[PDB]
Formats: structure tokens, sequence, C-alpha cells
């Protein structure tokens, strides 16, 4: 019994083993298949906070192997322990390059995906990242949370892109045209609403002449209501699709993606740590927003009777472990 | 067990941080065991039967191309999507974001007309210029199938493509752009497993030429799917009103 | 004499304004926040001079 009874426990080809002499003989034939190539070094770079940026390959060798015609020879959440009410002290802290929010109660927060390891990259240059400017916490819209939005209502600041801004956005990217609309906005896609509101900073510097960027992405939202307001969010934290595939007037289901429930009961805070999720190691700057940060309410909340009916709340969004290749004149997006 | 216990442990907890606990609670007079998974849940098992898919940007199942004509048939992965039913192979890859397989494509055509005839069927590896129309000779260099199809009808044929994308996986939905300066917005050309452009012949060249039809199973193996999202969604049954709470739950009472 | 002088001065505290208070309508309307100054560890200094605030 030699390479024969692949792909066991089904009766069906699963393409276990890649490639077999066996296979494609003249004799037989079995569908095909592929292995990983190792596209020798490259400054290992793929997924932050992973990433040692040293190249395993010889540097400079430059070998080549075909020999040329021309040349005569050459070579948590258990049981076990429950976080109290927002009564109770129990203190935290979440720390970033130089800002840290602090805060009271039970702060829920996760670590989304785990790290994956590194991979070669394709290119081959250094890449330059740097440390705040570019890190810490920056403060988006501050948004207004109001009684009068029913369950999944997607509220947002004065920075997010509008409903409609999520299909058929044009060129080039901001053209404030799908910005400013009646009733606005639904969600700020996390890398084109960032440069937005903060052109000065080095992030923001970088990233136009940069072409490829590379940043993993953590959000945090903070509302502290009184003692008495009942309510809840979600931060989805929806990687690359359009609303249309992503939700459209149900998010029954929509717990599949990170989401963190803000839950006004127990907490004051809620924060995320999404490693990004791109096909090829970088995304070219100016297009493709891998992560869009979706802010839902799950119950409306309905305040102490005799007290205001708003409620007032901000979103931090921070990169994190940010790098860059290749340089260019300056774009403007 | 023990059965009656006075200071037996709490079933409360938090749901709140994204991990949820699903752990079965120990209690009394219980004894819940684990069980052996069966393995029709694996993906690289679940995938790798033929399903049909929806041929064309829209208008399932079946695709009907007049003679003397190619057909291009996109295998983007974004394209399915698009008219997708809610029941099909088409929604099921609306579950992952990224996917990476050797698809194995089985194809059918049944030609009305009698006449024994012959598809040429290539493919063009991603990418690939597309000839606007296709000639024997400049179609032939990809790669050659001859697929003798009855007179009557029916004849079918299957194929293997190796994992040819650059793009290491392939997105089932893309938010951003494709060309730098055009539009195209949405979608990604170079990112799927080629396409299949088949032209059709005649040896008798009769009159009344007449339009083949076609559709197409599609079974990927050796599958991975990197990231989640929400499955779509499923018309739930009509109230019967009569009696309720049989089926459906009831609330808000 | 020279207040707004290089070496004589380091950046600008603030306090701003976040979240505003939110309470049940028994508690106060206002609370007071009251800020302390004392130099921590490592602070030094050298150099007698009259007080400087009368001159």
């Amino acid at each position: 019994t030699n390479i024969y009874g692949n792909g066991n426990n089904v009766n069906t080809d699963v393409g276990a083993n890649g490639w077999a002499p066996t296979v494609s003989t003249g004799l037989g034939d079995g569908p095909v298949s592929c292995t990983p190539p190792t596209p020798s070094p490259g400054d290992t770079e793929v997924p932050p906070p992973r990433k040692p940026f040293t190249f395993p390959a010889p540097p400079t060798k430059s070998g080549s192997r075909f020999s040329k015609w021309w040349e005569p020879a050459a070579a948590p959440s258990s049981t076990a322990n429950p976080q109290p009410s927002l009564i109770a002290l129990n203190p935290s802290a979440t720390q970033s390059g130089n800002a840290s929010i602090l805060t009271g109660s039970t702060a829920p927060s996760l670590l989304a995906y785990p790290t994956a390891t590194p991979v070669p990259l394709p290119n081959p240059d250094e890449p330059s990242q740097p440390g705040p400017s570019g890190d810490r916490t920056w403060l988006l819209d501050t948004v207004t949370w109001s009684q009068e939005f029913t369950r999944g209502w997607n509220i947002a600041g004065s920075n997010g892109m509008q409903w409609t801004g999520l299909e058929s956005l044009i060129f080039p990217v901001s053209t404030d045209t799908n910005w400013t609309s009646t009733s606005s906005p639904t969600a700020y896609p996390l890398p084109f609403s960032f440069v937005r509101a903060y052109p000065d900073s080095s992030w923001a510097a970088m990233y136009n002449t940069h072409s490829m960027w590379n940043c993993g992405w953590r959000v945090q939202v903070t509302v502290n209501g009184s003692q008495f307001h009942a309510g809840a969010l979600i931060l989805y934290m929806v990687p690359e699709a359009t609303t249309h595939a992503i939700q459209t007037a149900r998010d029954n289901a929509g717990f599949v993606f990170p989401y963190v429930i803000l839950n006004l009961y127990e907490s004051n805070t809620a924060t995320i740590e999404v490693p990004y999720i791109s096909p090829t190691p970088n995304t070219s700057s100016g297009l493709h927003a891998p992560w869009t940060f979706y802010l839902q309410v799950l119950s409306p909340l309905n305040p102490p009777p005799s007290l205001p009916t708003s409620l007032s709340c901000s979103i931090y969004v921070t990169p994190v472990d940010s790098s860059f290749h290749g340089l260019r004149y300056l774009a403007p997006q | 067990t023990l059965t009656e216990d006075l200071d037996a442990p709490q079933d409360t907890g938090n749901i709140e941080n994204g991990a949820a606990d699903n752990s079965p609670q120990p209690r009394t007079t219980f004894d819940y065991t684990g069980n052996p998974l069966p393995p029709d849940t694996k993906l690289e098992n679940f995938f790798s039967f033929y399903r049909l898919l929806p041929m064309g940007g829209s208008g399932a199942p079946s695709l009907s191309f007049p003679a003397d004509e190619g057909t291009i048939i996109p295998l983007d992965p974004i394209n399915w999507l698009k008219g997708a039913d809610v029941s099909g192979i088409a929604a099921m890859l609306s579950c992952f974001t990224y996917i990476a397989a050797d698809l194995r494509i089985t194809l059918r055509f049944s030609n009305p007309n009698d006449n024994p005839a012959t598809m040429l069927v290539a493919f063009a590896p991603p990418g690939a210029t597309i000839p606007l129309k296709p000639t024997r000779q400049m179609l032939s260099n990809f790669y050659m199938a001859e697929v003798p199809v009855s007179a009557a009808t029916s004849t079918m044929v299957s194929f293997s493509i190796p994992y040819t994308s650059p793009l290491s996986a392939i997105p089932t939905s893309y938010f951003g752009w494709e060309d730098w300066s055009g539009t195209n917005f949405g979608q990604l050309s170079s990112g799927s497993w080629g396409n299949l452009m088949l032209i059709p012949s005649l040896s008798v060249d009769s009159a009344i030429p007449f339009d083949f039809q076609l559709s197409c199973w599609v079974a990927f193996g050796n599958f991975k799917a990197w990231v989640p999202r929400p499955p779509p969604p499923l018309p739930p049954l009509p109230t019967p009103a009569a009696n309720a709470e049989r089926t459906v739950a009831v609330i808000k009472q | 004499n020279n207040p707004d002088a290089l070496l004589s001065t380091t950046g600008y505290v603030s306090i701003w304004v976040q979240n505003p208070l939110v309470g049940p309508h028994t508690a106060p309307a206002s609370a007071l926040v009251q800020a302390f100054i004392s130099a921590g560890e490592s602070f030094n200094v050298r150099l007698m001079q009259n007080p400087a605030l009368t001159s």
C-alpha cells in the first residue's frame, strides 16, 4: 500500500499529498496540487508585532541557478471568577506609545486573533518604521449617542463614510462628496478615515509618500453613564467587505466577527486588538482599506427620567507596529 | 454528584469579552461527557464534494452561448456572490473572506441539434489576456482539451486546476479599487483561477446554427479558509397562529 | 522678568473635559476637582538667589 488511500477518512481525493512520483504517471492520473515556495529571504515581516526585520537568506550572493551558455564553467470568561458590576472598584489601565487610558469598574479587553508567524517579503528593502508619533492613541470624532436609535442603528461621528459611500466611493478617495450628506455617517473604514483629520501626524505624513503600508490596529471606545443608565453597544471591527454583503438591516448573526459588547450595566470601556488581515504581505496605499469599525446598539438606552436623554462618547484608534516599504513623490491619497 | 449540595458552584459568568465560554456546567446528578467528532465537519472533507455554481453575473443555473462564439466563464469568487442565491455553493463561500484551493471543475453541455460536435476548452492562467475574438490557433497555446459531445446530448468532462494566484489568498470580498487610475471598484480581476474560454466547432456546418446550453459543478480540494464572516440569512418559517409555540419561539409576552 | 524665554519654561499642562458628568437627579449639581503639585523623585536645584518673586 504505497501512495494509496489518499485523503483518508473520506471517499474522495483531498489532495493530502502535494506531490508523489506516482501521481501523473503515464499509467494513472490523480488531481494535481501545490507546495510552498520559500522565496528564500527578505526582511521577514508579515503580522505585527512579531516581525523581526532580519533577513534569514544570505544577502548579496545573487547566485542564480541555470548555467548560461556563454560561460565556460561557473558555480477568558471562565465562571471561576465573575467580573463585578460597575459599583465595585477593580482598577485597570491600557497604555500605548505615550498616551494612556485609565479606567474603573470592569473593562472588557480582548485580542481578536492570535498573531500569525512571519513570512519572507517579496521585495528587497528596509522598512522605515516610526516610534510615536504614529503610535500612542489618536482620538477620532466624539460621537453623540441618542435615545431614539433602535436596534442596530450604526452610530458614528463626523469622520465616518456615509452608507452610499460604502458603494461607488469614486476617485480619488476623499472627494468630500461622499462624506457630506443628510444623515451620516454609518461607519469609518479604518485606514481611510484615520488619515483624514490627522494629516499632521507622522503616520499621516507617511502612508502618503511610502506606498505599501503595514499596521495592526486597536480600537477603543469609552462611555461612562451614571449608575442608573441602562444600555449596550457592540464594536464589530468588520474585515473588508461592502456593508451590503457584510450586513443588511439584520445584524442577527453578526457576532462571528470580534465584538466585545460594551454593556453599560457593568462596563465603561471596551478595546479590541486586531492583527491585520489582507492578501499579499502589504496593502497598497491610497486604496484597499482592510478593516472597518462599526459601532451598534443592542438595546436602546432609556435614561433615568427627569435627566437628559442624550449621552456622549468617544472613539480612540491607534496603529500597532507600523511599517512601510518603498518611496515616491507625495500622493494626496 | 452527591445529589443535594449546599455549596455547589454558580453558573454566572461574563459574555462581554469576545471569547464565549461554552463548557457545560457541573450540575448535580448529571454526568456530562464529551463526544467524538464525526468527520463531516472538517472543511477539506466538506468542500471536496461537487456542487452547482451559479453561472455568469446572474441568471443561474445554466448558460447558453450561441455557436461559433466562445464564452469566457469567469472564475472570480467575487463574481459568483453577485446575484448569489441564499442556498448553494454561491452563498457558502460567503462565510470566509479568503480561500485557497485547487479548483476542480466538471462541466457538462447538451447540444439540442443532432450532430456530433467538439468543444475546445482552454484555461488562461491569471492574469492572461483573453483574445477579444478567439481563433483556434490563438486559443490553443494556453492549455487544451477536446471534448467530444454526444449527438443526442449530455456529454461531461472534468478538470483539475492547481492554485495559480499570486495573491496567496483570493478574497471573496474586497473593499478598495483595482486600477490605480481607473474605477473597477469592489473587485479584483487578477485574483481567481484563470478563465475557461471554449470555442464550439461543427464539421457539417449546417444552417440553423442554434445555441449550446451548459452548466458546471465545482468542488475545491485541499481547502483552506483564513477568516470567518457571518453566514447568509435563511428565510424563517411562517407562523401557523392556530397553535403557536409548537415551533417558532414566542416572545414579548 | 522674561517668562516666555528659552530654558525658562517647559510645555503647558491642561485639563480637558471628555465625557461630561452624569448622575441621578438626587446627586449634587457640581463637583470640584483640586490639583496638587509636589516635586517627584529626581527633582534637584542649585545656585542660591534671593526669592525671585518680589524682585
